[PDB]
C-alpha cells in the first residue's frame, strides 16, 4: 500500500502544483483515493492460509 | 475400523455430559461476554439474572421475544438439563431454540441479544448442539466482532470447514472465503432450507437479503466457466427465487429479481422457463419499488433469449397479466427515460402481443415504435403481422398510420414484406 | 452485402476491432484484443461474421 | 430475397452484452452495509450492462 | 396429509417437469459466447 | 378436595416441577411467535 499510495500521491501532488486552473475541490485526489481503497480491499481480501 | 476411531465417535456423542470437573471447566468456560477465568467462577443463577433483564429490553424493542420468557427464559429453565431429557423432549427444545435464533438474527447489533443469548449458550449448550443454526443466523455479520467470538467457542460442522482457519485468529473471515463456503452444493441446500424457514416466518430483514443475494450472485460468477456446475445450480437457486417472490415483503422480491437476472445472463434458459419466470414475478407484484425492479428484470430476461421465437408474441394469459400490473402509460414512461436498457426484443414480443389480442391499443403501437429503435429483423416481424391485420381486421385510420410510419422509415423494407406476403 | 466488422492487426499483437455499421475522422474501436503477443499475420472472419480468427506466425 | 439473407439479417441483429466473469461482483461485499435493496439491485444492473 | 386431487407456483412446476434446463443450441442460429463445439478431422 | 391454584404455584417452586415448562415446549409452534 505504501508503494501504491505513494504513486497516487505524486499524481495528486503534481496536479496540485502544476495546474494553472486547479479547482479547490480535490476531485483528482478523491478518485485517486477510490483506486487505492479498491487495491487495499482486494489486497487484504486474499488469505495466505489454505482453506 | 480401529478402536480409536470408534471411541472418537463415542467422545463426540458425549461432548456435553460434564462427567468430571475438567470436562465441566471446558464446557462452562465457553462464553460470549466473559473470559475463561471469570466464566468458570460464575453460577447459573447469575447468568440467568442478566439474561432475564436482557430479554426484557429485547421485548420492548420487539414484543415477540416476550413469549420465550415463558419457555426458555423461565425460572424453571435453570434446573433443566438437556442430557437427561428424552428424544421427544429434545426435539421440542430444539424447535424453541431454532425459533429464537431467527428473531435474534436481526438484533445482533444490539448488546442485549448478546446477554440474552448467553443464557442459551451456557444452559442449553447451543454452541455444541445447535451449531449449524447459530452460524447460519449470524452468517451475515461475519465482519463483526460478535462473529469472531462465536467462532472461538464453537466446533465447526463438516459443511463449515472453510472457516476452520479463522478460529481463534486475529483477522476476521474475508469476503472471498464466504463465497467458497456458499460454493459447496450441500451448503446451498442447507442454507436454502434455513432461508425457507425465514420466508415462512416473515423473519427476513434487509441485511440478510443483501448478503444472501451477493453470495448467490458471486457463486454463479465463480461457476460461469463451468457450464455443468451451472446446470446443477439451476434447480436450487431458481427454486429459492420462487420462494423469495412468494414473500409479501418487497425486499425479498427485489432479491429474487437480482438473483434471476444473473442466471439468465450467466446461462441461457428455455423460453418456457423464462415465461414461467415472469408469471411468478408478476403474480405477487404489489410494491412500487418491486414494480420498478421487476420491469427491469422482464426486459433483461428476453434479451438473453437467442432462439427461434426470440421475439414471438407473449401468450394470452401472460399478456393480460403484464398489462394489469403495467399499464401502457407506465411503459411509455419506461421507454421515455433516456437511460432505458436494451429491451427491444421484449417490445417486439409485446408489440406483436398487442396486435393479436387488443385492437384498441393499435394507436399505442405507433407511439411505442417512435420511442425505441427496433432492430431490422424485429421491424420485419411487426410489418408481417400488421399486413395480416389489414386483411382480417378492418382498415383503420390508426392501422394505415402505422403503415405510413413504415413508409417514412425504410420504405424499401415495407415492399419486401408485402412482396413475401401478397 | 456490406461488411459490418473491421479488424486492424499490429506487430505488438494488439487487434483493434471496429463496428463498420456505426462516421468521423477518429472512430473508437469496440474492443482491443491483446491475447496474442507476437506480430499478427492472419486476420480472417467467418463467412457469417461471428468468429474472428487471428493468428501469428 | 431468400431465406439465408433473413438468417444473416438476424445475425447482424445481435448487440453485444457484457458477459459475467468471476471477478465481476466481488466488490459488492465492500459496500453492502446500510444500503437499501433497490440501490443494490441498481449496482448489479450497472455492472451487468 | 397431502394429495394433488396467475398462480404463483408456475416457476416451481416448470422446474419439476424439465430436467435439461439449457435451451438446445441446435435451434439457435447464434453460436454460444465462450464454449466452442469443434471436432477435428 | 383438589388443591387451589395458589397451592399449585407454590407446589411448583417447592418441588421444582418442570411439567408446565415442558408442556409449553411441545405446544411451541413457530408460526404463532411470528
Amino acid at each position: 500500500i505504501a508503494r501504491v499510495l505513494a504513486a497516487k500521491a505524486a499524481v495528486s501532488l503534481r496536479y496540485d502544483a502544476l495546474a494553472e486552473d486547479r479547482d479547490d475541490s480535490g476531485d483528482i485526489g478523491l478518485e485517486s483515493r477510490a483506486k487505492v481503497e479498491n487495491r487495499l480491499s482486494q489486497l487484504e481480501g486474499r488469505d495466505l492460509r489454505t482453506t | 475400523s480401529s478402536l480409536s476411531d470408534q471411541l472418537a465417535q463415542v467422545a463426540s456423542n458425549n461432548a456435553t455430559v460434564a462427567l468430571d470437573r475438567k470436562r465441566r471447566q471446558k464446557l462452562h468456560s465457553a462464553s460470549l461476554i466473559y473470559n475463561s477465568k471469570t466464566a468458570a467462577t460464575q453460577d447459573y443463577d447469575f447468568i440467568f439474572e442478566n439474561a432475564s433483564k436482557a430479554l426484557e429490553e429485547l421485548s420492548q424493542i420487539e414484543p415477540k421475544f416476550a413469549i420465550f420468557s415463558r419457555t426458555l427464559f423461565s425460572e424453571s429453565s435453570i434446573s433443566l438439563d438437556r442430557n437427561v431429557q428424552t428424544k421427544e423432549e429434545i426435539k421440542d427444545l430444539d424447535n424453541a431454540i431454532n425459533a429464537y435464533l431467527l428473531l435474534a438474527s436481526s438484533k445482533w447489533y444490539l448488546a442485549p441479544t448478546l446477554h440474552a443469548t448467553e443464557w442459551l449458550v451456557r444452559r442449553f449448550q447451543i454452541h455444541v448442539k445447535n451449531t449449524e443454526m447459530l452460524l447460519l443466523s449470524t452468517l451475515n455479520y461475519y465482519q463483526t466482532p460478535v462473529f469472531k467470538r462465536i467462532l472461538s467457542i464453537i466446533k465447526l460442522p463438516p459443511l463449515f470447514n472453510c472457516l476452520s482457519n479463522f478460529v481463534r485468529s486475529e483477522k476476521p473471515p474475508t469476503a472471498l472465503t464466504m463465497i467458497k463456503l456458499f460454493n459447496d452444493m450441500d451448503f446451498l441446500k442447507l442454507y436454502t432450507s434455513y432461508l425457507d424457514q425465514c420466508i415462512k416466518h416473515n423473519a427476513t430483514y434487509t441485511n440478510q437479503l443483501l448478503f444472501t443475494t451477493c453470495c448467490f450472485i458471486n457463486v454463479v460468477a465463480f461457476n460461469s466457466n463451468n457450464d455443468e456446475k451451472l446446470n446443477q445450480l439451476v434447480p436450487i437457486l431458481l427454486e429459492i427465487s420462487a420462494k423469495l417472490l412468494a414473500s409479501k415483503s418487497k425486499d425479498c422480491q427485489i432479491a429474487a429479481h437480482t438473483i434471476l437476472v444473473v442466471f439468465a445472463t450467466a446461462l441461457p434458459l428455455k423460453k418456457t422457463i423464462i415465461l414461467a419466470a415472469m408469471e411468478t414475478i408478476l403474480s405477487n407484484l404489489d410494491a412500487k419499488e418491486a414494480k420498478h425492479s421487476a420491469l427491469l428484470t422482464i426486459c433483461k430476461l428476453f434479451q438473453t433469449l437467442k432462439g427461434q421465437g426470440n421475439v414471438d408474441q407473449l401468450p394470452s394469459k401472460i399478456f393480460k397479466l403484464f398489462d394489469s400490473k403495467f399499464d401502457t402509460v407506465s411503459i411509455l414512461t419506461f421507454l421515455d427515460k433516456e437511460d432505458k436498457p436494451v429491451c427491444d426484443k421484449f417490445i417486439t414480443s409485446y408489440t406483436r402481443s398487442i396486435a393479436r389480442y387488443d385492437r384498441s391499443k393499435l394507436n399505442i403501437i405507433l407511439s411505442l415504435l417512435k420511442k425505441i429503435r427496433l432492430e431490422r429483423y424485429e421491424v420485419r416481424l411487426i410489418i408481417t403481422d400488421l399486413i395480416y391485420l389489414s386483411e382480417i381486421l378492418e382498415d383503420k385510420s390508426q392501422l394505415v398510420e402505422l403503415f405510413e410510419y413504415f413508409i417514412s422509415i425504410n420504405e424499401d423494407l415495407v415492399l419486401k414484406c408485402l412482396k413475401s406476403l401478397g | 452485402k456490406q461488411n459490418r466488422w473491421l479488424a486492424v492487426g499490429s506487430e505488438s499483437g494488439f487487434v483493434n476491432l471496429y463496428d463498420r455499421n456505426n462516421t468521423s475522422s477518429t472512430p473508437t474501436p469496440v474492443a482491443a484484443l491483446d491475447q496474442l503477443t507476437t506480430t499478427i499475420s492472419n486476420l480472417q472472419f467467418s463467412p457469417d461474421g461471428q468468429i474472428l480468427c487471428m493468428a501469428s506466425r | 430475397e431468400d431465406e439465408e439473407d433473413i438468417a444473416l439479417e438476424f445475425i447482424n441483429g445481435e448487440k453485444k452484452d457484457k458477459l459475467v466473469n468471476m471477478n465481476s461482483f466481488t466488490s459488492m461485499f465492500d459496500n453492502i452495509q446500510n444500503v437499501q435493496m433497490d440501490t443494490f439491485f441498481d449496482r448489479v444492473m450497472k455492472v451487468l450492462t | 396429509d397431502e394429495s394433488d386431487s396467475g398462480d404463483i407456483n408456475a416457476l416451481t412446476k416448470i422446474l419439476s417437469t424439465t430436467y435439461n434446463y439449457k435451451d438446445t443450441l441446435s435451434n439457435s442460429k447464434l453460436l454460444p459466447p465462450k464454449k466452442l463445439d469443434i471436432v477435428r478431422l | 378436595p383438589p388443591p387451589d391454584e395458589e397451592e399449585q404455584l407454590l407446589a411448583k417452586f417447592v418441588f421444582g416441577d418442570t411439567t408446565d415448562l415442558q408442556e409449553n415446549l411441545a405446544k411451541f409452534n413457530a408460526d404463532f411467535i411470528f
